[PDB]
């Protein structure tokens, strides 16, 4: 990703991958501890969950 | 070395445009 979103690092997206692929879901916590490992905002957990359904959805 | 950039600029949420 080169528009707009910072491009992800291989170890950042495949942790969000396995995350997502094991637990389609996550508590809040879990998903501030996700977002403070990766040293970002639960935004980029949350919106990056749902980057992946849309993508799924639309750019099936 | 700035805190310009945006709250969606790390986090974008239209990179799936294309619906067909």
């Amino acid at each position: 990703t080169r528009k707009k979103r910072c491009p992800y690092t291989k170890y950042q997206t495949l942790e969000l991958e396995k995350e997502f692929l094991f637990n389609m879901y996550l508590t809040r916590d879990r998903r501030y501890e996700v977002a403070r490992v990766l040293n970002l905002t639960e935004r980029q957990v949350k919106i990056w969950f749902q980057n992946r359904r849309m993508k799924m959805k639309k750019m099936n | 070395n700035q805190e310009f950039d945006s709250e969606e600029e790390t986090v974008e949420d239209s990179l799936v445009e294309d619906s067909e």
